[PDB]
């Protein structure tokens, strides 16, 4: 096949051109994102029961929906929360490879049929079924600087004027408003209502009658009276449009003549739909837009288009309104790409310099400079064919493959340059012989490296999806490189290289290059003499090898493992968690201290704090909040002391002073989509209808037992909330019937006033919005206020709640969890330092089997994923080694010689582990894929050494030591050339301190370290392996 | 209010005997209370932790402390069927006829959840069987409406 | 035919018919299923210690086993050989007539006094300034 | 039922349309709201689009909007299905 | 009485049902016991 | 093209004064001029 | 119609280059392709 | 598939005849089917 294209260099150029255009086309229309889809498809059902407690929501909504989630395909598990903010969230997580669109419609279809079984109030609110694919391109903040607008005023402006135009912008898939559009708020007064003998029931009846759409008909409609001249539509009553119109709603006409209007018993204003959350941006009222990419879109183009649309919205903003960008992935992705393109261009420049240093003619330096781009472009076409995106994982996948690509180019050209020097043949004949010596090996190497990388793609769940990004990228780049090494580079070598007269090793030349040739020729003789001495005393080097294999095994266990390294992403967040029962105002006071600290003490670093009162991740409530700290640019924050690492630790230390508030800062995880992913995720389950309290006691028993093994388990705590005092009020049925008060009037009056009530819709400036009636704050704060609410009896007398009610304090759950339809309590925790998460899980299972009768357990999330990913691991490791062995056995026609190659593996791994341990890094995915590319290139070097040695023994009838010494002599230059270029190539990644350096460090250090040992050790140890193996067998 | 007061409220609720023991040594306020007005004795009586009820009383806890709606620890203990705690509270001078803001006695609550042993103990310490709540209802009225024959015998 | 799409298309049309159906038929739950007519297997459940009746076992299976089997991937349809428990109010017309009552009064009372009420919160948002109390209000709950 | 084009457009057409963002292979979206109370929103997709997946993605997006619609619009039902503009034939029926 | 969903794998779904039943057995009341009075899958295993 | 519309304005204060519910007004106007779907019947075996 | 006319230039461009590269690969030449591809206008003018 | 030699026949009411008339028509078809034992066997209704 190389012989075919040496005679046909134009054909070779055409294939290179077709690969180049196919790849060029792919680079134009490939999707660009930070990370691809990794988490398995999950669908989230969401609903609101206004003014509902956790139990009411669970027992009327959550259980009814859960009971109806049948006949849906590929469901792994189902979990739900029901909380005191009137909210339920049911998350159905599906098998990896499930069509998310099919999964969503099947869930939504089963919900549709369940809707008639839910309460009126929930049906009216609606139940949202959406794909739980939370990955924001950016968060656009909208604020008011001149104090003219509330957060509700800003949210409504963004809803009406901004949101829809962003939704319509190119590449924008989903848009989420951070706040509500206006609602017509009727703030009722119980004193005014009682004075005119009215109730919330009367207010709701009046609003429904006088804010509605009445159907009329037509003038001269069919069937008509023949001779009818005119056909016209009749417009009757239509919805109200103003606070003034709602003010004029007639409640009753008094006997004296005067009219009672709605404005006489209630304050009427446009407000928010709910007041649970107070968003502030550096102390100022705020709203915003959470924006996500459409599938197959470009991050850079979309982000530019969003800014272009916001730009032409600027002129129409009311005074004081400003756009801000507290979160934007585009700057990070912009650098991630550029820093990879720089590595790929620098790597090609370094090859040029190294190629010139040794071979010392410009015609040779061009051949890799052509061939490497052709393979990289080709790789993009194969990414596009497999439906992959240009992302952080696929990009660093190519950087890790650049060592393998560069080697294929160097190996082929070097071997032609040598054959020309030693035998004096012209370029075309020399290339033909040279390719004859390596073509079988290169095809053998392609199969071995496929066996190393392809099995990595067949890991399941989230971790397997991440490994599949590197696998397809490296296998594709490596495969094309071999096709290019057999088609194009032979052709280029035969048509571009100058002849070399027999014996001309450049020793006769003058200056630096003359000195270098004579220097390198000495060093080659020093090397071959040195191996000669090593091959006399092989027994010693087997003992030194077993020390390397033991040294490896120790570091492999001692080095702590992670998934992906934390990054200075330009943002982080601070959790504010006040004690249970604490009010919105108390939480605001803590967030204000937090916001004050960041703009005072970190005024050089911090650009903005986005304080969100009422939203914690552990659960919604007045007693919780989060501040999202946005930093200034990476350039303006010099040194490690002004990074997210340092600011986090100072902030946590500073905020530990604050009393009656657990407050701490922490960096975002690399993949926000994937979550945190460290330790385990446990579900304790009520399997025998024990109830909340008996499940609580069982949980506390398990937590207390977990605390007695700090050697194994650390930070074992519940993810859920604790029971809180709640105001139990008992309506006396007998007394209500006696006074002639209906229960429906009592419960509506209580609910509407204290909880709020969504009555119906109205139209504000040609936009449909909700009407809420609720008590003005003054009259729904304390138990004493209950007595101030009056209900009209049948006989017309007004009765206070005190007459027919009793109340007491008791404890109940503000957040009831469920797992697979049964009541549950999620427990988080991680393995203690030194122990594996596998051991931690095994203990939690043992502790759990000694809990009360009817208490079961299950593993969820990362623990579900890890427990079934661990099962695959051994079988994939096995298949890899078995196929590598079988490929080498077919290459060499020997069951034993394979071992001479396969023994190289620890030589690469030791230096990687020394570099990682020395620099204080982790056994992460970048390190692990780095090991494979180190093992691959050292294995590739070893294969050509053994191939050359065996062929000298087989063809030229040479002795074992003669052939081995001659082989390593011929292979010294190309190995050192690749190693010099590739180690200098990954040097900037190692030292890098800037944006995305955590990933670059994880890639570079495990490769540089691995390559220094893999080179220095293999040039001495490979000949030992070959000789010792060849002696032991046959 | 105080620092150790909050920790005693949490520890009394959770039933951590050894932590309460230390807090009693370090002079933690036994008359610390929630927003709702629950002392550690309320919380220990509610969640049924007997040891802590005894310990708090030895450390001069108010046995007849009332919450914002007028409920005593005896109300909670008698309502939630903690016979041992009911007996202990009564021996340390708990008002057996204590009324909450609704006029609901510990007898009324004990009768409602149908705790036979606790009703007898309350009666032994001189519980007013004829005591009425705001709706004129006795413990007997609760027993006949609940249809508890065994309870209805004792309250005649 | 893709049975996933066949189910989606059939139910899109059923959803136009749904609101025209009687309220009683909606509240029993209409079901759309894509299954074989023939049984893969019958999972029987007995009590070897004769401690539970036919009715007791059927309720256990309905309330503790069925829903998880129904959610399992590949299970198109699950027939309970028996019934889940309901609260059975067995009316006596002699005693109803005695107190001038009908089944309409019985149904109205069960709706009034077996209710799960959303009653809001003490110190709910938006609150007054200087509010220290925030607690859920629990009114009537389902009977048990 | 009984609503004019302007009322129908504000309460139904815009509510649905503003939830039809980010559907795969969407070329364009025409719609009309008329005096009889009827809304029709036609989403046309790129050539080679799986019309069944298109339908499913549109149905999922609509059911987010469904509860924001008037309850009379909900009680009538909202059909999401593949469409065609042109009559294949007209079958006429007469009495002789 | 369990019926296969359209096109579903008979033995794989039967295996999944047995797995889910196995999770319930530990928490049964005293006396309760699963029996298999009708199953078409054991014929498929033995005949293959 | 834009069509002429016959806008009827119901005076609810004047209606309540004369003792007529606006539900009876809306249904009368709607039923009479627009028509009103009441329920189904059976026409020779078929629901209409 | 707009789309059909916008994309035609690209279609002719890539069609000519593919025919060129296919001739170059087949006849191991740059001169035989360039010699052939110059004929295209002789045909195109007849069509127009 | 079927039952080797079996057939599944549907008698349709095409003109709103009603249940009684369709029942009579069914009985007429069942009577005539019984008078050909040479050709048809076990011809019975699947309904009640
Ligand atoms: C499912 C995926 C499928 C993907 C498929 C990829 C696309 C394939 C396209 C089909 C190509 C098939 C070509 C078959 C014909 C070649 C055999 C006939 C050879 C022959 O008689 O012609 C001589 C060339 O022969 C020779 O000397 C040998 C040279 C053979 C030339 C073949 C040209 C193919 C060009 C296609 C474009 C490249 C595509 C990328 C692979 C002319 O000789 P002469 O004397 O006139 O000339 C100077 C010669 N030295
Ligand atoms: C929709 C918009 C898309 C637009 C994209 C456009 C993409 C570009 C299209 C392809 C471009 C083709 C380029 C061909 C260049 C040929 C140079 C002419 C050389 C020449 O005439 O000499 C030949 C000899 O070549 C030899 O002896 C062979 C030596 C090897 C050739 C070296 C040059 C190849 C360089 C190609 C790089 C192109 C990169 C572009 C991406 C004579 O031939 P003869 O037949 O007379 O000799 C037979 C004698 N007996
Ligand atoms: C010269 C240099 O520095 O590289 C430039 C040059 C660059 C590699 C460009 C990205 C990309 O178009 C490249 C392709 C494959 C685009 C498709 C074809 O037309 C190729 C013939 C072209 C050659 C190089 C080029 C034009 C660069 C980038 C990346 C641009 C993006 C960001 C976010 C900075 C870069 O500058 O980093
Ligand atoms: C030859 C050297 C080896 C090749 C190495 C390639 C390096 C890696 C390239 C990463 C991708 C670059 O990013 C890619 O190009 C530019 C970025 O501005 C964008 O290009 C976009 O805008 C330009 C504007 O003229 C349009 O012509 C193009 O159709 C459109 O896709 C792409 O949306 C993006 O996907
Ligand atoms: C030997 C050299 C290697 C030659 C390999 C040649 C294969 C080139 C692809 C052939 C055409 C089919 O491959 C086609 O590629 C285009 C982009 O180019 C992809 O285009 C699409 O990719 C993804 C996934 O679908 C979408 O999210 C995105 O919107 C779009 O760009 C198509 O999904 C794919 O079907
Ligand atoms: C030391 C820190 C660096 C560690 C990384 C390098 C590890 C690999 C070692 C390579 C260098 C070995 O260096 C080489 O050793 C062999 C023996 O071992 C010497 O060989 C000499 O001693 C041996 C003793 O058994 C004799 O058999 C032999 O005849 C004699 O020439 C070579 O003269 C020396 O050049
Ligand atoms: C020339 C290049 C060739 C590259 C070859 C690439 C082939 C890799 C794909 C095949 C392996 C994937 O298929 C893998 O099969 C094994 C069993 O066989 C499964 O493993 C399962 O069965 C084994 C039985 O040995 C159990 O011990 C294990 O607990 C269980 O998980 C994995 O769940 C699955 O991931
Ligand atoms: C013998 C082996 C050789 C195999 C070679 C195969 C080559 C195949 C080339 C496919 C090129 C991809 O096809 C691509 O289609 C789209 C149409 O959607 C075109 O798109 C074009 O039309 C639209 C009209 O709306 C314009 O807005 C757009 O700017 C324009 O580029 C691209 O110009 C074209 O590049
Ligand atoms: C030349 C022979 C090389 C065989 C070793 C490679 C085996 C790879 C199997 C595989 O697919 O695993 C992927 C895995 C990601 O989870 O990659 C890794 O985690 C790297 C594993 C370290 C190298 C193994 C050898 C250890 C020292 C003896
Ligand atoms: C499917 C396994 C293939 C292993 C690689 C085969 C390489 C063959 C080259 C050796 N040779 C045929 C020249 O002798
Ligand atoms: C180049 C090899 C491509 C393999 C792609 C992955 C195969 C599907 C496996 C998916 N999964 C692990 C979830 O089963
Ligand atoms: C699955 C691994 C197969 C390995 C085959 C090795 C066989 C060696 C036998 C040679 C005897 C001389
Ligand atoms: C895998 C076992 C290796 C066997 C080697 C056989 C050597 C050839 C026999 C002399
Ligand atoms: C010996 C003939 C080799 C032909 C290879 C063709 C590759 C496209
Ligand atoms: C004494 C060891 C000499 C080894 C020199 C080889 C350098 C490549
Ligand atoms: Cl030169």
């Amino acid at each position: 096949m190389p012989n075919f294209f040496i005679d046909r260099p134009i054909f070779a150029w055409v294939i290179a051109i077709i690969i180049m255009l196919a790849g060029g086309l792919a680079i134009l229309k490939l999707p660009v994102a930070q990370y691809p889809t990794i988490a398995p498809p999950a669908v989230t059902i969401s609903a609101s029961y206004p003014g509902a407690d956790a139990k009411t929501v669970q027992d009327t909504v959550t259980q009814v929906i859960e009971q109806n989630m049948n006949g849906i395909d590929n469901l792994m598990y189902m979990s739900s929360n029901s909380d005191s903010t009137g909210t339920v969230q049911i998350t159905l997580t599906f098998e990896s490879g499930t069509d998310a669109d099919i999964a969503q419609v099947q869930v939504q279809n089963k919900l549709q049929l369940a809707m008639p079984l839910l309460p009126q109030e929930v049906q009216q609110q609606g139940v949202s079924v959406e794909k739980s694919s939370s990955s924001f391109l950016m968060v656009v903040g909208v604020i008011n600087t001149d104090g003219t607008m509330t957060q509700e005023d800003i949210s409504d402006y963004v809803a009406a004027n901004m949101k829809d135009a962003i939704s319509r912008t190119s590449g924008v898939g989903d848009v989420q408003l951070f706040g509500s559009q206006y609602a017509m708020r009727i703030w009722m007064n119980p004193n005014e209502l009682n004075k005119f003998q009215l109730t919330p029931v009367d207010v709701i009846t009046a609003i429904k009658a006088q804010n509605a759409q009445v159907a009329a008909g037509q003038l001269g409609g069919t069937p008509p009276v023949k001779g009818q001249q005119l056909n016209a539509s009749i417009i009757a009553q239509t919805r109200l449009t103003s606070t003034e119109e709602f003010g004029k709603i007639l409640l009753k006409v008094n006997q004296d003549g005067s009219r009672v209007l709605l404005r006489d018993v209630a304050k009427i204003e446009l407000g928010g739909e709910n007041y649970d959350i107070i968003a502030e941006f550096n102390g100022q009222p705020a709203s915003g837009l959470g924006i996500k990419l459409a599938t197959g879109a470009a991050a850079l183009d979309t982000a530019a288009a969003i800014r272009a649309e916001l730009a032409k919205m600027e002129p129409f903003f009311p005074s004081g309104l400003k756009i801000v960008y507290p979160y934007d992935t585009t700057p990070f992705v912009k650098i991630s790409i550029h820093e990879v393109v720089k590595t790929l261009v620098e790597a090609i420049i370094l090859v040029f310099l190294v190629m010139y240093l040794f071979l010392q003619n410009f015609r040779a330096t061009l051949i890799p400079t052509i061939a490497v781009p052709v393979v990289l472009l080709g790789t993009f076409a194969v990414l596009a064919a497999f439906g992959f995106s240009i992302n952080t994982l696929t990009m660093f996948g190519m950087v890790l493959a650049i060592g393998l690509l560069v080697d294929d180019a160097i190996v082929v050209v070097e071997n032609v340059e040598r054959v020309m020097a030693e035998e004096g043949l012209p370029p075309k004949e020399a290339t033909r012989k040279s390719m004859g010596q390596i073509q079988g090996a290169l095809v053998g190497i392609a199969m071995v490296l496929s066996a190393v990388f392809v099995p990595m793609a067949f890991f399941g769940g989230s971790t397997g999806a991440i490994y599949r990004q590197f696998s397809i990228t490296i296998v594709s780049a490596m495969a094309l490189s071999v096709l290019v090494a057999l088609i194009l580079t032979p052709a280029l070598c035969a048509t571009m290289l100058k002849p070399i007269a027999k014996g001309d090793h450049g020793e006769g030349k003058k200056g630096f290059f003359g000195w270098f040739n004579r220097m390198f020729e000495k060093s080659t003789h020093h090397y071959t003499d040195s191996v000669g001495g090593i091959l006399r005393s092989t027994g010693r080097y087997l003992v030194l090898y077993l020390i390397i294999v033991v040294g490896m095994a120790y570091l492999f266990v001692r080095l702590p493992s992670s998934f992906l390294p934390d990054e200075d992403q330009g943002v982080f967040m601070t959790m504010v968690q006040l004690p249970a029962g604490a009010t919105q105002e108390r939480t605001q006071k803590v967030l204000n201290e937090v916001t004050h600290y960041y703009l005072t003490k970190e005024k050089n670093n911090v650009e903005s704090v986005f304080a969100v009162n009422g939203f914690g991740f552990a659960g919604r409530g007045q007693n919780t909040g989060i501040a999202f700290v946005s930093l200034k640019d990476w350039a303006d924050r010099p040194g490690e002391e002004n990074k997210v690492e340092a600011i986090t630790m100072r902030a946590t230390r500073a905020f530990s002073q604050i009393k009656d508030a657990m407050v701490f800062a922490f960096n975002l995880p690399a993949i926000v989509e994937l979550g945190t992913a460290t330790g385990f995720d446990f579900e304790l389950i009520d399997q025998a209808g024990l109830g909340h309290e008996k499940l609580t006691q069982a949980r506390n028993q398990l937590l207390a037992e977990a605390a007695k093994h700090p050697d194994m388990l650390t930070s074992v705590r519940p993810n859920g909330l604790e029971d809180t005092p709640q105001f139990k009020i008992d309506i006396d049925q007998e007394k209500a019937q006696a006074l002639g008060v209906s229960i429906n009037d009592i419960n509506t009056t209580l609910g509407a006033a204290w909880g709020g009530s969504y009555v119906n819709d109205f139209i504000d400036r040609g936009r449909v919005k909700k009407v809420y009636v609720m008590s003005e704050a003054k009259y729904r704060m304390l138990p004493d206020d209950i007595g101030d609410w009056y209900v009209r009896a049948a006989d017309g007398q007004m009765v206070p709640f005190s007459a027919f009610s009793s109340s007491r304090w008791e404890y109940g759950s503000p957040r009831l969890e469920r797992y697979n339809g049964l009541p549950s309590m999620e427990i988080l925790g991680q393995a203690a330092p030194g122990k594996s998460t596998g051991e931690a899980m095994e203990l939690m299972e043992q502790l759990a089997s000694k809990l009360p009768t009817g208490v079961g357990y299950d593993w969820t999330g990362m623990s579900y994923q890890e427990r079934l990913s661990g099962n695959q691991a051994p079988s994939l490791y096995a298949i890899s080694l078995i196929v590598v062995f079988l490929c080498l056995a077919a290459l060499y026609e020997s069951w034993s010689i394979p071992f001479s190659v396969m023994l190289v593996v620890p030589l690469g791994v030791i230096g990687a582990l020394l570099a990682a341990t020395f620099r204080g890094l982790t056994n992460d995915v970048y390190f692990q894929v780095g090991l494979l590319t180190t093992i691959g290139l050292s294995a590739k070097n070893a294969i050509l050494i053994v191939e050359f040695a065996k062929d000298l023994m087989d063809k030229e009838g040479k002795g074992l030591i003669e052939a081995t010494l001659d082989a390593v002599r011929m292979r010294l230059r190309p190995i050192l050339m690749t190693s010099l270029a590739f180690i200098l190539g990954v040097m900037p990644l190692v030292i890098s301190t800037g944006a995305g350096s955590g990933a670059q460090n994880a890639v570079g250090t495990g490769v540089m370290g691995g390559m220094v040992t893999a080179t220095v050790l293999a040039i001495f140890f490979v000949p030992v392996f070959f000789v010792v193996v060849r002696r032991r067998f046959s | 209010g105080s620092d150790l007061g909050k920790k005693l409220l949490e520890a009394a609720r959770a039933g951590r005997d050894d932590e309460v023991r230390i807090l009693m040594a370090n002079g933690a306020d036994v008359n610390a209370a929630d927003v709702v007005g629950w002392t550690p004795l309320h919380l220990a009586a509610y969640w049924g932790h007997l040891e802590i009820v005894e310990v708090l009383l030895k450390n001069g806890a108010d046995v007849n402390a009332y919450d914002t709606l007028g409920s005593t620890p005896l109300h909670l203990a008698a309502h939630f069927g903690h016979l041992e705690i009911v007996e202990v509270l009564l021996k340390n001078g708990a008002d057996v006829n204590a009324k909450d803001d609704n006029g609901i006695t510990p007898l009324h609550l004990a009768a409602n959840r149908g705790h036979l042993e606790i009703v007898e103990v309350l009666l032994k310490y001189g519980a007013d069987v004829n005591a009425q709540d705001k709706f004129g209802k006795t413990a007997f009225d609760i027993s006949i409406n609940n249809g508890n024959e065994d309870l209805a015998e004792i309250l005649q």
